[PDB]
């Protein structure tokens, strides 16, 4: 497959070119917030982002080489991690705030509008702060986002009878290629050999926190749907079902 | 399944 | 400090030296399991393991430099991840089984003894399978478990800076082991990534297990120790 | 808090 024959520079270029757009919220800024209305804005936005994500996924080198079944599994597993890493990236330049959309920039006190949400806001903001502390670069961001896509559900490919871990060599080869790409990016930026492995680990450990936030966010979203606070799109309902 | 369809379409 | 002055070999030595004992279950093998009895055995074991984990933690280079509050935070965040990676490691050479204790080796199907537990078993077994695929080494394992302790709660805190310096030293140590093993630069970087990406799956499993344990507590299927209850209550 | 006590001891 071509994805394996891409140079590191080619990988980066492909990922950068695949990036989804930053969408706007429907927020009417002359109107107030309620718990219901804020959850409505956030889930309306997420629904629209999901469509763009699915089409981004197809442009991640190696993803189309997978079966449709595997493609579904990976996205079902990682969708909220992917939305969340994007959010944290967008919010880097806005300390103490989350840039859900250019017309929906919320501080943690606005998170208190929704019961249980400020806890999620705080974790997202802490990650945004880590991104700043690390001076995370766009080329690194796109690598990490593709890693989430390919990695998050790779350990839950279980055989139909026996439920033994299926070997997914191709996915791991592509993951190895993205590792190669990250190292190349860091070397290009003048990081020493030692700094390269140190930063590689710092970046990958972020993904543990992102998983944590995804899990907590999923439970919170599920609570909102189970209390009839907001109606979720059929797509979002199905992405939630895949997990509560 | 919406995801399945969107991935194919 | 002291952690930052350790060589890679000395870090490995320290971590190996700190390793907690493998505990036994009070399991009576002549009697069939029930949902209540199995959950009781699992939580009794976890409670006893927790006491040893606290001693181990205090021996992880860098950990004792932190304030008592920060030590509590890290352990509260990571305790189930740590129990689980320990479990996965113990079970590595037992395909399809989870070695909770030497005298409590459970098949995948025995997870069905408890409502909703087989899903967690499946994830643990998949991790153990992955460890097997990678030929994870004991020295790598102890590095990973120490990374979990220091990393999992670090974002949500000069405390952070020091912990990240210690984390960097553990990364150095992992690479050192890979170099010693004869891996090329490219192989070293790839393997480091492979290992750290497993920690995302471990976090996932901890969160799922935490929810399951909490449901077994709410349904009162089994009583939990005051310690276990407090570690669980830390997550909600 | 038990963890607190255990860490002190
Ligand atoms: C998808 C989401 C909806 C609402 C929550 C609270 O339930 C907070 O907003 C979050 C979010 C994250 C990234 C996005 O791009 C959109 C919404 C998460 C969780
Ligand atoms: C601490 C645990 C208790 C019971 C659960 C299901 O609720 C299954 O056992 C798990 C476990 C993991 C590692 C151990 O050393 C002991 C038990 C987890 C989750």
């Amino acid at each position: 497959s071509l994805a394996l024959s891409l140079t590191a520079d080619q990988m980066v270029s492909a990922l950068l070119d695949a990036e989804p757009p930053i969408l706007y919220s429907e927020y009417d800024p002359t109107r107030p917030f309620s718990e219901a209305s804020m959850m409505g804005l956030l889930t309306n936005l997420a629904d629209r982002e999901l469509v763009h994500m699915i089409n981004w996924a197809k442009r991640v080198p190696g993803f189309v080489d997978l079966t449709l079944h595997d493609q579904v599994h990976l996205l079902e597993c990682a969708w909220l991690e992917i939305l969340m890493i994007g959010l944290v990236w967008r919010s880097m330049e806005h300390p103490g705030k989350l840039l859900f959309a250019p017309n929906l920039l919320l501080d943690r006190n606005q998170g208190k509008c929704v019961e249980g949400m400020v806890e999620i806001f705080d974790m997202l903001l802490a990650t945004s702060s880590r991104f700043r502390m690390m001076n995370l670069q766009g080329e690194e961001f796109v690598c990490l986002k593709s890693i989430i896509l390919l990695n998050s559900g790779v350990y839950t490919f279980l055989s139909s009878t026996l439920k033994s871990l299926e070997e997914k060599d191709h996915i791991h080869r592509v993951l190895d290629k993205i590792t190669d790409t990250l190292i190349h990016l860091m070397a290009k930026a003048g990081l020493t050999l030692q700094q390269q492995h140190q930063r590689l680990a710092q970046l990958l450990l972020i993904l543990s926190h992102i998983r944590h936030m995804s899990n907590k966010g999923m439970e919170h979203l599920y609570s909102m749907k189970c209390k009839n606070v907001v109606p979720l799109s059929d797509l979002l309902l199905e992405m939630l079902d895949a997990h509560l | 399944k919406i995801l399945h369809r969107l991935l194919q379409d």
